[PDB]
Order: C-alpha cells, then structure tokens, then sequence
C-alpha cells in the first residue's frame, strides 16, 4: 500500500458510500454468472435471487470494508475478528474471496465510471486483495 | 507552508519528525464529519480520528485533530462562526502510517464548525471539499 | 493521431502496472478463472479511454481497436506465465 492508494481506496468508497450495501449484494450475485463453480448451496442459507439474506449479507460485507477503509493503515487488526467466523470456515471455499473482491472491483467500476480511473482501480485491486488474504489466512 | 495553505508541504519540516504531543491535560470528545446536504462526509469521516483530543491551556481549549495520509492533504481551513482560526501542526508521524496532527483554539460553548479543505496526489487532479460540518458530542469548555 | 496515440501509450503503461502488482500466493485461483479475471481487466481498460479518447466516429474506433489489440500483447505473456506456475 501507499498513500495513493490509500487516498484513492478513501474516494472511491467514499462515492459509493450508502449504496455498499447493495454494490456487496450484487458483487455476490455476479460471481455466480462469471464463476459457476463458485455457486454452491448450503442448508442454512437463502441463495435465491431477491433473498432477504444475500442483502443481509451485502451490507455485512460493506460494513466490513467500511471498517477495514476506516482503518486502513493497520487493515489486518480490523479484520481479525471476522477471519476467524466460522460460517465462512465450513461453507466459503478459500478461492472464492479472491473471485467476490475481483467482482467488487467490477461492480464499484460498473456503478461508477467517471471516478474509476486505472490509478484508482489498481489502488482497490491492491487494497482488496490483501483483505482476501487477512480473511483467509485463518484456513 | 501553513497547516491551511498546504499539509503536503507543511510536513516537509523534520522538525515535527515525531514530536510530543501528548503533554497535559486532555479530555476525549467524539464528533460527526457532515457535507452540505446533512449526509456524511465519508472522505472526512475514514481520514480523521474520532474521538479527537481537546487539550487544556490557561486561556482556551486547543482541539486536536489527527489527520491521516497527509502526504496528499492540501488545503484544510476550520472556521469558527465564519471566522478562520490558526490551525498549526505540532506533529507528524512518517510513513507508512503517515498521520498528521494539528491543533487550533476553540472558544467556550463551541461544537459546530466549517472545514473547507482539498486533496491532492503528487502533481495531479486537485479535489476540493468545499464544506464539510464538524460538530461535536458536546460543547467544548476549557479549564481554569 | 496524436491525441489518441500518446493515450494508448499511457494506457498501455497503467495495465503494465496492474499485472506486475499481483501476487500469487495460496490459495490461487484457477487457469480457467483467471482467463475472466483478465477480460474483465481489459474491458474496463476499454470502458474507460473509450471516454478519453476523441475525433472522429471512426478514428475513436481505430483507437479503441488498437488499444484491445495492444492490451492483449500484455495479457498473453502473463496468462502463459501463471499456467507455468501454476501447474509447479
Ligand atoms: C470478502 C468478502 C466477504 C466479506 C467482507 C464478508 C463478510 C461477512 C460478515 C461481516 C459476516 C457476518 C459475521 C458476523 O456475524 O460478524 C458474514 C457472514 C457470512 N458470510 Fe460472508 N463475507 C464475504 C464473502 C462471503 C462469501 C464469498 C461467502 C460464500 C457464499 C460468504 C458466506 C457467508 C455466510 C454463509 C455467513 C453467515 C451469515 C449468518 O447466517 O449469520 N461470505 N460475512
């Protein structure tokens, strides 16, 4: 990390601000379509299209990247509370928080495009790919 | 130069390499970073600390705001009912944390306060945040 | 033109900085997967200096054509050199 590309993880999200919830939810859903594999069912979980649980989620993961924005210069202590959650342990395969951080990527970019340039793409790149790590360094 | 005019130059002076600022007494005071529409200032909200620290002198009560990646902060101006107060930096800690602290006097029964500020990146596109509402959980009074 | 030719330059540049930045620890991500990861890097690349670029209909298109072929120049090296890593 750098201070760019810190600067630039502040801006981008801070854009996004109140639609991270749904950008969370839709990043989830597009990792689907692009990565099939990825799509897996499990007994305690709602993985319909409009569930009431995959929007839970999104705004679970959005307060999770708020956080770890926040605290962005010391990202791993921010994030060790959640590395250790166990649903993620049993159900989430290691692979696919690289594939739904890649997706987050296309969806913010998607959502909006004038503030997106490729300096401040590859600052979330950066930035989202050590939170894949911090989350999966667990297992 | 200034804390106001520009933080990116301001923390070129290696004299405030990791000085003391922390001496005396202080008390811990939480606050909001709001925008023109009453919605939060995100930006502002990720770079400064909350609560911030609001050390005591014998005449007013010196609010400390600790600012990170200074390294592309540029202009940060604090109003005080429209009028422009003497922000100064009295530390600065290096990269890769790179947190910037200044601190500027506040009169008693104060809590709402304009910030009129930028952000640059090396020579680049300036972003300018034309107004930005810092109100705190109470009204700052300092100490006899 | 000029406009458009020092653009692609700079575009060319910026993706070179997005593949040298990446890190391939476990737990990696498979041949097939990173095939899209890279599309989708190329189309955004595309979605972006298609704002920048300027002229005519046609000149824009000569642009963005050059830039997709340009980027895939650097796109074929580096999903060649992740299958030989990725099969060690
Ligand atoms: C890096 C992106 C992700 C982030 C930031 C994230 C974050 C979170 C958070 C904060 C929680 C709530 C934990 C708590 O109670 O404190 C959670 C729960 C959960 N997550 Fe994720 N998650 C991510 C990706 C995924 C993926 C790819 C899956 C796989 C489908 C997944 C499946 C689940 C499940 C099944 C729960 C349990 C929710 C419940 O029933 O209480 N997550 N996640």
């Amino acid at each position: 990390l750098s201070p760019a590309d810190k600067t630039n993880v502040k801006a981008a999200w801070g854009k996004v601000g109140a639609h991270a919830g749904e950008y969370g939810a839709e990043a989830l859903e597009r990792m689907f379509l692009s990565f099939p594999t990825t799509k897996t069912y499990f007994p305690h979980f709602d993985l319909s299209h409009g569930s009431a649980q995959v929007k839970g989620h999104g705004k679970k993961v959005a307060d999770a990247l708020t956080n770890a924005v926040a605290h962005v210069d010391d990202m791993p202590n921010a994030l060790s509370a959640l590395s250790d959650l166990h649903a993620h342990k049993l159900r989430v395969d290691p692979v696919n928080f690289k594939l739904l951080s890649h997706c987050l990527l296309v969806t913010l970019a998607a959502h909006l495009p004038a503030e997106f340039t490729p300096a401040v793409h590859a600052s979330l790149d950066k930035f989202l790919a050590s939170v894949s790590t911090v989350l999966t360094s667990k297992y | 130069h200034m804390a106001d005019e520009s933080l990116k130059d301001a923390i070129k002076d290696p004299a405030l390499e990791n000085k003391e600022h922390d001496i005396g007494p202080r008390e811990q005071v939480n606050f909001q970073l709001l925008d023109k529409n009453n919605e939060t200032q995100y930006y502002h909200f990720f770079s400064i600390k909350d609560p911030a620290d609001v050390y005591y002198t014998k005449k007013k009560a010196e609010v400390e705001l600790d600012i990170n990646t200074a390294s592309t902060w540029k202009k940060f101006e604090v109003y005080e009912n429209n009028q422009k107060l003497p922000v100064r930096l009295v530390s600065y800690s290096p990269v890769p944390e790179d947190h910037a602290y200044i601190r500027f006097p506040v009169s008693d029964g104060t809590q709402e306060l304009k910030i009129v500020s930028s952000t640059q990146i090396d020579d680049g596109e300036e972003t300018n945040y034309d107004y930005t509402k810092l109100v705190f959980a109470k009204p700052i009074y300092n100490d006899p | 033109l000029k406009a458009n030719k020092d653009l692609i330059s700079a575009g060319l540049k910026e993706f070179s900085v997005l593949l040298n930045q990446q890190v391939f620890n476990d737990p990696l991500v498979s041949e097939e997967d990173m095939v899209t990861v890279v599309e989708d890097w190329m189309n955004f690349y595309i979605n972006y200096y298609r704002q920048q670029v300027t002229g005519e209909p046609q000149e824009r298109d000569k642009a963005l054509q050059e830039l997709r072929q340009e980027l895939n120049t650097l796109a074929n090296p580096f999903l060649a050199k992740y299958r030989d890593f990725l099969k060690s």
